[PDB]
């Protein structure tokens, strides 16, 4: 359901629409006014409808029909389209002026808010809920603004990425149980080289740039960069790896993994989620929002740094986030403390886990006395 | 194995110079408690062993070296670096002894500079504090978040100094020779930790004045002299060591600075007393100079007949030489003050080749000279050493900027004051902490002395200046900001904050003016404040505006709609936390609307009289947001405050769910009685909006506007009816249980008195009947009442005195002004 | 639940009985054998007031049963220790302390 | 009390001597006149011998001014949310800032001498990248208003006196490759909060002055303590002063970028806001007369109001006469296409009535006369 909304939630990536017309040919000509062109969101790969039961909504391309799913732009709201040129076409339509109205050919209603309020939009978040209306206010003018090339780029990715994943989840979940034994596999084969290309893609899409460069250029990559994770986080993609490692975390060693999937897929089962750690540790890295996020799930993490297969990783991807979010220091309890430690005392003397435990004690010049101390007892006065 | 082995067993080399790491980590930021526990594992003898091991690795050498300062110079250090930036200074002789310039034949205008830090400085700074650290004492009885917290590990620091400043002729002697094999491994593993620990002490003031000029000969012989040898200031030394020459220089900037500030006071000293004593004979003489003169006399009496601050004034008000005919000092008394004006800004570098011969310029030269030997790649290093130069080229700027924290103290209270820094200590140090419950304790003792401080009310422009109140404040914006979404834990320390600020309101004026400029900053804190109990924010901001004509005038727009924008928020949605402790849900927060009601009634009305912009500008903002007014005389459906008021009241009588149906929590809520209370003091609010009768016969015509709106809102019917409702009367019986009713959860005569104000500022009294009509159903129970109970057995409880203050505050006096 | 060790002998007739500081230079031990405390790495002697209850109960008892100049071997249980609790950061709970402690002067 | 209060010579010393000092800054401290913003940058403007090492590169190695501003540039780019306050970027700005100006009929030949040092002077500064580093100052200060953008622009103004052409280029042509959104962002949010005349606030001064205070420590006659009317006057003189400025020498290829940025990806109009600024101040002003009918004669502070007041509407004018002579016939569609008409006529009926009022009597000569060369 398309809603207006105004605010910092339009920045991100699920507001923006590509303009699709109906000619294979010449689809990058000019654009008229009154003329058919369909309109699809980039992350969704769906395309505006007027449907029966909700109106107003997105349908799946396997059902844009072209009677629903057409549309023309105008200057205006009154009754009158010229033919297809194979040429660029004459110059119209403005980038930041020249006030469009939308208009649902094939049905020739108009798109606007839907006036009623209720006690949810009282006084909460001013969404204003577009219906494709018989005739329409007047205020429903639209302006047109141009994203940067590099984050339209970068949102075709979110989709073509995750459904590989709901794929890939969909394939673990239905081997979850049922042993294969010495038999054939549950079912239809995963993607899992399309993945770890996948991954190897992204891994180097959020490497953070070299110190060697110049400072301004730096911190450009770091505009860039910042950009990219959260508007990743803002499409769930945190949300699918989590559930990626949670689906993978279910088998101990590799050959337990082969009893339910295949010996084929058993080799690939290190490294895609020494692949996922890299990536959560790239994506979380530098931004304290998306770093906040784990305030609430502080024990999963805590949960499997006992792993063996991913463990150089998954400590990166502790350091990070304890690096960065003081608040996530006021969640740790001692259990976790002795977590931690005991990690000291079970993968030798990894001078890493000390500036994990220097990460504890301070961060971002506040002092911690609850942890400090914590530290203090847990680990000094044994001496050894 | 020999630690000199891990120069070769990088491997182990790194692990442990982490380890050096974690110790100042858990160390960091004066966990004194901590930092004893430290000393097990590391001993001053092995501290003081590996300060002079040459053979030992870069890294390992400037961890240990900073281990050390952690472990036992940080507290100290960091309190001390405060108090520096404040220049309390006492009246004693020894302060009257400090002179711009040492004593000399050198210029007229200006002798040869002093040399920093050498001499006397009488400026407050508290003892330090330390502890023997012996481990074998008993556990002491006291249990955790109560014992006083444990000071510093003591350590000797004549003989560290002594040690330091003898490893530092060392590098000084060893740099000059050239040598491949510097100590540690490199140039800047040598100098670097070294001049770190030299700083430190310099800041902690071990150094007596031998030892100053020593380390001013070291840094640079021949141009701090007073009348390979080669000093720091031109080996060629990489850019880290700069950083830490820097902090040397800049803190010998501060000690001349200091020695002005002191200066200064000192010809305060001398000069004030000369002024007063000149002023008194002429006194003296103007009261006998009628024998030649006539009501000119006015205008030479009218300096006597001012305030001091103009007297000084106009007594300074000499300087440009086309004013002097006001000033009535001798000429030289008035050559006096231009002379030592000429002195001052000769030793601020003002006015008056290849020997420096003093700091300012040779700094000057310093800083020029490394900025033109290369690009300096250090961006610390750029900006400190910028910051230098702007402090040397503009000497009365910086001074300037240091007046506004010097003041001047009889010596009679100097150990009331360090029983006030102290605190001041402890408060200043919880800004880079957590809060914890040991912390909690300390600041509640912490304030608890400085109410106790006489200085503190003695002396409340010193307070101000200091800013303590600021310094407070951050500390509840981090505690409300921490959970302000959830709930606040530890709020006994926030109330007893709100408490003392409070408080520090009501000293003054000024005070109550400067906490004032901070309002806004407090209110979106107050947003989860409603809570607790006690004292919050909000009643802070309150107190911060009680009764000052000029500042509810003053008082801003966008502050007040922020205030209804919060009551609308609280008139809409119920109180999660009551929510989850069993209560009864009800789609509005009596309470926290309550309170936001009590902050605008005194928003609003001041000294006894209503402020009209205030009062329109409120209830136009209460009209536009209807929904402020609760379920009842909201609009559209909205049932009338006469209908609300009666269930309310049963709700209040009849249990199970006035509250939770689980006082027990000396705070329990009463939801009939919150609601009442919220509706008394909306009515009470309104009352007070009321115009004044002055303008309403008058009849300005916007004036009579607001009087109608708000008649059009309470109807008569309503205000009669519930000021004619029936009270719980105290009875003798029951083997004598003097029944009396809970003034928490019971009707109270305050809410009655909201309305009479109401009625009173409102609609008034105008005809005979009416009043008697009001009189028979409203006021004659409560006189008959109060008449009757006016008895030894119950005169004294809680609803006998409510009646008393009833009557005498809102009926008696309605009555008696209408008694024609 | 202290038992003493002579080490060095001093006098063995001056006891130290309540009224005067007893002045000692000490050095714990943990009952593993890891040094953690001692008077000489700071170099000062420790001089602790008796029957004040500054100092462990055990410690104190052991202080009672010496002699001047008799250097001795002490050893508090942990009851007689710091005990369940142990001194944070420092000791841990439940170990017994081996103390090399030399009275060398009664004031 | 003044017949019957403490005289003088019976308080405290530890009081007298408080007082003494803050009497005493303000009469000698404060007074004090002590230029040395030209030694400063005449000492970090030379290159110290180093031509003994004669290196390769041409690269003249040693600048410390350029290193001051390159690092001033190094803090402006960081990625931070909130842009926080320096006071040396206080005190270094303003001296850079203080240094470039340095300002009976006399003649034309003698004339172009100062203005060629004065030239010679903001070359001294922005060749060594000031120019670009107030450019970014603006971009970072996210149009959050505050000092240091206050100096940052007096800097701005300082560089850019006279009209500086190849400045005005140097600034084009760091926007053109930048291409960054953020600085007409910040500069249409800046100009957006920009205060305009209100009633409440005067008429709640005016009762604060009807009181006629006194404090405790002594009292003060007739203070000057914080204004609520156009206390940001000057940030609003300077801004477009810094705008017109930025125009100045009809620079057609400057003025068409304002109207729109052709590499930025969103553009925005400082023109159409410039006028509903404009706008804004109309009301306000006109308000202000709407507020003089029955009150037949203009008190003080009344007068200094609209002394500073119209300062502003006089400085707008003269910025947006900057930005259309030349012509640039883009722009003057855009002010055809503009809300300015109707402010014009606001301030036609405005100065219509009011110019009788102020000519009904000789008090008000002086208002008269700045009303006058305002429109």
């Amino acid at each position: 359901l398309v809603y207006y909304e105004g605010g910092a939630v339009c920045t991100h990536a699920r507001s923006l629409w590509r303009l699709e017309p109906l000619r294979i040919s010449w689809s990058g000509s000019h654009l008229r006014w009154g003329q058919p062109l369909r309109i699809r969101h980039v992350t969704t790969g769906r395309y505006l409808a007027l449907t029966e039961d909700q109106g107003l909504v997105v349908v799946d391309a396997c059902k844009a029909h072209t009677k629903a799913t057409s549309f023309c732009f105008r200057v205006s709201k009154e009754k009158l389209p010229k033919r297809d040129v194979e040429g660029m076409g004459p110059p119209e339509i403005k980038y930041g002026e020249s006030l469009c109205f939308v208009q649902h050919v094939a049905s020739g209603l108009w798109l606007t808010y839907a006036a009623p309020d209720p006690k949810a939009l009282r006084l909460g978040v001013l969404k204003k809920k577009a219906i494709l209306h018989q005739e329409g206010h007047m205020d429903d003018a639209l302006f047109l603004t141009r994203c940067q090339q590099e984050e339209s780029q970068a949102a075709r990715m979110i989709h073509s990425t995750a459904g590989l994943y709901n794929q890939f989840i969909k394939g673990l979940d239905s081997f979850s149980g049922k042993p294969r034994g010495s038999g054939p596999p549950a079912g239809p084969a995963l993607p899992i080289e399309a993945v770890i290309l996948s991954l190897q893609d992204l891994i180097g899409y959020f490497e953070p740039p070299s110190e060697e460069l110049q400072h301004e250029e730096k911190q450009s990559k770091l505009r860039s960069l910042r950009n990219r994770q959260s508007l990743f986080q803002e499409e769930g993609m945190l949300s699918l790896v989590l559930n990626c490692i949670d689906r993978l975390n279910v088998y101990t060693t590799a050959a337990h993994f082969a009893e339910y999937a295949g010996e084929e897929a058993a080799e690939s089962w290190k490294e895609i989620v020494n692949l996922l750690y890299e990536l959560l540790a790239s994506l979380i890295r530098g931004n304290r929002a998306n770093c906040a996020l784990f305030s609430t799930n502080l024990d999963w993490v805590v949960s499997k740094l006992d792993r063996l297969e991913a463990s150089s990783g998954i400590l990166e991807v502790l350091y990070c986030v304890l690096i960065e979010s003081p608040e996530v220091l006021n969640i740790i309890q001692e259990n976790h403390i002795k977590s931690i430690i005991s990690l000291l005392d079970k993968h030798g003397r990894n001078h890493k886990v000390l500036d994990v435990l220097c990460s504890l004690c301070v961060c971002n010049g506040v002092a911690v006395r609850s942890n400090q101390d914590l530290i203090t007892e847990n680990l000094l006065p044994g001496r050894e | 194995m020999d630690i000199l082995e891990l120069s070769e067993r990088l491997d182990l080399q790194r692990f442990h110079s982490h380890t050096l790491r974690l110790y100042r980590a858990v160390c960091a930021l004066g966990n004194n408690r901590v930092a004893h526990a430290l000393c097990s594992h590391v001993d001053q003898a092995q501290l003081l062993h590996a300060l002079e091991d040459a053979h030992l690795p870069g890294p390992l050498r400037a961890g240990y070296y900073d281990l050390l300062i952690s472990i036992h110079l940080e507290s100290a250090c960091r309190s001390r670096r405060s108090m520096l930036s404040e220049y309390i200074v006492p009246l004693t002789p020894e302060t009257r002894a400090i002179t711009l310039f040492p004593p000399g034949r050198k210029g007229g205008n200006a002798r040869r500079h002093g040399l920093p830090g050498v001499g006397v400085t009488t400026s407050l700074r508290p003892p330090h504090h330390f502890s023997p650290p012996c481990f074998v004492a008993a556990l002491p009885a006291a249990g955790v978040a109560e014992a006083p917290a444990r000071l510093s590990p003591a350590i000797p620091l004549e003989a560290l100094r002594d040690k330091a400043l003898r490893m530092l002729g060392e590098a000084v002697r060893d740099g000059g020779q050239h040598a491949r094999d510097p100590v540690g491994g490199s140039v800047e593993f040598q100098f670097v930790p070294v001049l770190k620990l030299v700083s430190t002490l310099l800041v902690m003031g071990i150094f007596g004045d031998e030892d100053v000029k020593q380390i001013l000969k070291m840094i640079e012989p021949e141009v701090f002299t007073e009348e390979l040898e080669e000093g720091l200031l031109q080996m060629k030394l990489p850019e880290s060591v700069k950083l830490q020459m820097c902090n040397l220089l800049e803190y010998f900037c501060d000690q001349e600075l200091q020695h002005r500030v002191e200066s200064l006071a000192a010809f305060a000293e001398r000069y004030v007393d000369k002024l007063q004593a000149n002023q008194r004979s002429r006194y003296a003489l103007l009261m006998r100079a009628f024998t030649m003169s006539a009501a000119e006399t006015a205008r030479r009496t009218r300096e006597f007949r001012s305030p001091p601050q103009e007297q000084i004034n106009m007594l300074l008000h000499f300087k440009d030489e086309a004013d002097e005919e006001d000033c009535p000092l001798p000429e030289d008394i008035r050559q006096d003050l231009q002379d030592f004006h000429q002195d001052l800004l000769a030793h601020c570098g003002i006015q008056l080749e290849k020997k420096p011969q003093s700091l300012q310029e040779l700094v000057s030269h310093m800083v020029v000279r490394w900025a033109q030997e290369d690009y300096v790649q250090s961006p610390e290093l750029v900006r400190a050493m910028f910051s230098l130069l702007h402090r040397q080229y503009d000497g009365l700027g910086e001074l300037l900027r240091a007046l506004p924290r010097a003041y001047t103290i009889s010596p009679s209270s100097v150990e009331d004051t360090m029983s006030l820094l102290e605190c001041l200590g402890q408060i200043r140090s919880l800004l880079i902490v957590q809060m914890g419950p040991q912390e909690e304790n300390l600041m509640i003792q912490s304030i608890g002395n400085i109410m106790n401080n006489k200085v503190f009310y003695q002396h409340p422009n010193l307070m101000r200046a200091l800013g303590m109140h600021e310094t407070v404040m951050e500390v509840m914006v981090n505690v409300l900001g921490g959970g302000e979404t959830k709930e606040i834990r530890f709020p006994k320390m926030v109330t007893s904050c709100c408490r003392f600020l409070c408080y520090f309101c009501r000293i003054s004026r000024q005070n109550q003016r400067s906490m004032f400029d901070h309002l806004s900053y407090l209110l979106e804190n107050s947003g989860i404040g409603l809570g607790m109990q006690g004292s919050t924010p909000l009643d802070v901001a309150a107190a911060s505006v009680i009764d000052n004509n000029e500042l509810a005038l003053a008082l801003q727009e966008q502050d007040l709609e922020k205030v209804v924008s919060y009551l609308a928020g609280c008139g809409l949605q119920s109180c999660p936390m009551l929510l989850a402790k069993g209560y009864p849900d009800i789609g509005w927060n009596p309470c926290g609307g309550e309170r936001y009601l009590d902050f605008l009634r005194f928003a609003v009305f001041v000294n006894g009289e209503s402020v009209e912009e205030n009062a329109n500008v409120v209830v136009r903002l209460l009209i536009r947001k209807p929904e402020c007014f609760g379920p009842a005389l909201r609009g559209e459906g909205g049932s009338g405050l006469l209908a609300a008021i009666e269930e309310a009241i049963r709700i209040s009588e009849d249990p199970a769910r006035d509250g939770p149906g689980v006082p027990p929590e000396e705070n329990r809520v009463h939801l009939g009685h919150a609601i009442m209370s919220f509706y008394a003091a909306l009515i009470d609010l309104l009352g007070r909006c009321a115009p004044e009768m002055h303008l309403i016969q008058a009849g300005k015509g916007e004036a009579l506007r607001i009087r109608a709106i708000l008649r059009s809102l309470v109807p008569l019917d309503d205000l009669v009816g519930i000021i004619s409702l029936p009270l719980q009367i105290p009875t003798l019986g029951k083997d004598g249980a003097l029944v009396q009713p809970k003034m928490s959860a019971s009707f109270v005569p305050d809410h009655k008195a909201s309305m009479v104000l109401f009625l009173d500022r409102v609609y008034g009294i105008e005809n005979q009947d009416f009043l008697l009509h009001v009189l028979d159903v409203g006021f004659l129970p409560d006189m008959r009442a109060a008449a009757s109970l006016d008895t030894a057995t119950f005169s004294t409880t809680e609803m006998a005195l409510a009646l008393n203050r009833y009557l005498c505050l809102a009926v008696l006096p309605l009555i008696t002004k209408c008694a024609p | 639940g202290v038992e003493i060790e002579t080490i060095s002998p001093g006098d063995g007739r001056t006891f130290p009985k309540k009224g005067q500081t007893c002045v000692v230079h000490y050095t714990g031990m943990l009952q593993n054998g890891k040094k953690f405390d001692s008077s000489r790495d700071r170099n000062k002697p420790f001089k602790f007031r008796i029957g004040k209850q500054e100092v462990i109960k055990g410690f104190e008892e052991g202080a009672a049963q010496m002699s001047l100049g008799q250097r001795a071997k002490l050893t508090c249980t942990p009851d007689v220790a710091y005990g369940a609790t142990g001194h944070p950061g420092v000791i841990p709970p439940n170990a017994t302390l081996i103390f090399d402690v030399e009275l060398l002067n009664l004031e | 009390a003044c017949f019957r209060m403490t005289p003088l010579y019976n308080l405290p010393t530890h009081r007298a001597c408080n007082m003494f000092l803050e009497s005493y800054k303000a009469a000698w401290i404060l007074t004090e006149d002590h230029s040395f913003e030209d030694r400063m940058i005449d000492d970090l403007s030379k290159a110290g011998e180093q031509e003994e090492e004669e290196e390769e590169v041409e690269e003249k190695k040693p600048d410390p001014l350029h290193q001051l501003v390159l690092h001033f540039s190094r803090t402006a780019l960081t990625e931070k949310s909130k842009l926080d306050e320096d006071y040396l970027y206080m005190a270094y700005a303003d001296i850079m800032a203080k240094s470039c100006h340095l300002e009976v009929e006399v003649s034309f030949e003698e004339k172009e001498m100062e203005k060629q040092r004065l030239l010679y002077q903001q070359s001294r500064l922005h060749t060594r990248g000031a120019a670009e580093m107030v450019l970014q100052m603006i971009s970072a200060c996210k149009g959050e208003t505050g000092a240091m953008v206050s100096s940052t622009l007096k800097l701005g103004i300082s560089i850019l006196n006279g009209g500086n052409a190849e400045v005005q280029q140097k600034m084009l042509d760091y926007l053109k490759d930048k291409k960054e959104v953020g600085f007409f962002q910040s500069i249409q949010a800046l100009m957006q909060t920009c205060s305009v005349l209100d009633l409440n606030a005067f008429e709640r001064q005016n009762k604060a002055e009807g009181l006629g205070m006194v404090n405790e420590d002594g009292t003060v006659i007739n203070r000057q303590n914080g204004e609520k009317v156009m206390a940001d006057d000057e940030f609003t003189q300077d801004l477009f002063r810094f705008l017109q400025l930025l125009c100045e020498g009809h620079n057609n290829d400057f003025q068409n970028y304002l109207r729109t940025q052709t590499g930025n990806t969103t553009t925005i109009n400082i023109i159409i806001c410039t006028v509903d600024y404009l706008l804004r101040l109309q009301e306000s002003i006109s308000d202000f007369y709407w507020y003089y009918s029955g009150k037949d004669v203009i008190e003080e502070q009344g007068k200094r109001n609209f002394s500073k007041a119209m300062s502003v509407a006089k400085q707008v004018f003269n910025s947006l006469t900057e930005y259309i002579q030349g012509p640039c016939t883009g722009n003057q569609q855009s002010l055809a296409h503009s809300r300015l008409w109707d402010a014009v006529v606001g301030f036609l009926h405005v100065f219509a009535h009011m110019m009788m009022k102020l000519a009904q009597d000789s008090s008000q000569i002086e208002l008269l006369k700045e009303l006058l060369d305002l429109q």
